[PDB]
RNA sequence: UUUCUAAUUUUUAUAUAUUGAAGUAAUAUGUAUUGAAUUGAAUAUUAAAAAUACAAAUUUAAUUUGUAAUUAAUAAAUCU
């Protein structure tokens, strides 16, 4: 799932496209197209920690 | 804190050196002068 | 030396009939209620659709 | 992180205290007039016993030697110790009670000492007659 | 049963009456207010009864 | 500020249909034919001929419930305060067109 | 850095959410014109026409259907 590198560049691009928030990171998530349209913000990984990523 | 705001007019503090120091006689009005005019001219214990 | 300062007021300060124009494209708030827009909850418009087919 | 601080006193602060409006009202009293009555309720403040005297002039002194107004023993201050704020020690307590006056050579130094005083916290002066107080030879 | 727990405020400020945090069980009065608003006015989102 | 924020959705619609409780019990209450199960049985008959006398409403008859309406009220003034904002571009476009001239 | 002492600079500083607003309805210049095998608001270019408000899309080989109908959602109130 493509990283949009900012959280702004964000686009719904299908009618099922809606907003999620997966874990701290808002992302894209659509039924169809399931991971062809699909977009995830950059933020740090679900389960990081305070000396591995900062 | 370290910026300490007062007075400095506190920091030489004249409670003990009045011209009644120096001057001895100024409120008897004769205005004497007897300083100590140097750490150096001191005669000795 | 040279000081340079602002001449005494004759006028109204801020200019009327000589503003430049804004600068910046002006879609009002109304045209694309984007935000900063406050209206009552009677007189909610343009539901056309949703639930000014039914007004009140 | 200021303001947060500090007040908004702080940063949006034009610390230009000394004349934004002062000076306009200052060529406000410049306008209306000043006249014998102007000066004779200024005589009853020479009438008064208590003697501080009211009006001063603020002129050069080869001027005043030309036409001596020093008669009731009114205040010769240079235009400087106004602005400068060292006559402050001879000025009223009733900051808003207290109109002196003030005589000068050219009527633009008179509004442009009595700005001075309305900069140091002063209401009233209407700030102009170098010929009245002659014609109001008290 | 008469026992009552006296306690001026409650031992756990953050409890819930949901299933998560944001459904949390004290509300500020400044929205409880927002509130009673919203169930007391139309209800043109959310049907009622 | 419960009563209040609630107010901005019940009281307009309240001192109207408290307004119009004064004209109907003013003005065509004493005029109002009591005797009503006796009329509507008289329209429950000229349904029953088909050619009944059903009779549409005039401005005057029904001028009663004019009220302020705020589903027209409410909606012009968005409408207007848009035709200003579409006002403000040919007037924009003129004025930025109108930059390039000299001085 | 004579020695005992006194001291005002401290491996402690504030991190962006409330709300998959998704019900409420047949139509009517009109499937404009042009280019087009075809195109009807959603091929291509063209975009300041109108009137009785809804032409920068999805959809279909075309249309109709069908999604959609410019809205409450005040982190600001410093926290010491
Ligand atoms: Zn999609």
């Amino acid at each position: 799932h493509p990283g949009l590198v900012p959280r702004d560049k964000l686009k719904l691009h299908c009618e099922f496209c809606r907003f999620h928030w997966v874990q701290d990171t808002l992302v894209v998530r659509c039924a169809a197209h399931p991971k062809e349209h699909n977009q995830r913000e950059i933020w740090l990984e679900p389960t990081w920690t305070w000396g591995k990523q900062q | 804190r370290y910026r300490l705001f007062h007075p400095v007019h506190q920091t030489v503090p004249f409670h003990f050196n009045p011209v009644q120091s120096i001057f001895p006689l100024i409120y008897e009005n004769n205005l004497l002068a007897k300083p100590r005019l140097s750490w150096k001219d001191y005669e000795g214990r | 030396e040279r000081y340079y300062a602002l001449p005494h007021l004759r006028g109204p300060s801020m200019p009327v009939q000589l503003a430049q124009p804004s600068g910046k494209y002006p879609s009002g708030k109304f045209t694309q209620m984007m935000e900063d827009v406050a209206i009552h909850p009677l007189q909610k418009p343009d539901a056309r659709y949703k639930h000014n087919m039914y007004p009140a | 992180n200021l303001n947060k601080r500090y007040g908004a006193p702080y940063v949006a602060k034009g610390y230009a205290s000394l004349d934004p409006r002062c000076s306009l009202d200052a060529y406000s009293s410049f306008q209306q007039t000043v006249t014998s009555a102007d000066m004779k309720k200024a005589l009853l403040s020479i009438d008064s016993t208590s003697s501080g005297a009211l009006v001063i002039d603020v002129r050069s002194e080869p001027e005043r030697r030309l036409r001596p107004l020093l008669s009731p023993a009114i205040v010769a201050l240079h235009p400087h110790d106004i602005l400068s704020g060292a006559a402050c020690p001879i000025l009223p307590s009733n900051k808003e009670r207290a109109e002196m006056f003030v005589v000068a050579s050219e009527a633009q130094r008179a509004v442009n000492a009595c700005t001075a005083l309305r900069r140091w916290g002063f209401s009233r002066v209407t700030a102009v007659s170098v010929d009245a107080v002659s014609e109001a030879i008290a | 049963v008469n026992e009552e727990g006296a306690k001026p405020m409650p031992r756990d400020m953050w409890a819930i009456w949901g299933w998560h945090r944001s459904e949390s069980k004290f509300i500020s009065r400044r929205d409880l207010i927002m509130q009673q608003v919203r169930a007391r006015v139309h209800s043109g989102k959310e049907l009622v009864g | 500020t419960i009563a209040d924020r609630v107010r901005r959705y019940t009281d307009i619609p309240e001192a109207s249909t408290e307004e119009v409780n004064q004209r109907w019990k003013e003005h065509v209450m004493p005029r109002l034919q009591t005797d009503l199960e006796y009329n509507l049985s008289h329209w429950k008959k000229q349904h029953r001929t088909g050619a009944g006398r059903p009779a549409p409403p005039t401005l005057n008859e029904y001028s009663l419930f004019s009220v302020p309406d705020h589903s027209s009220l409410g909606q012009d003034a968005i409408d207007m305060l848009r035709r200003r904002e579409a006002q403000r571009e040919e007037d924009w476009w003129r004025e930025r067109k109108g930059q390039l001239k000299p001085p």
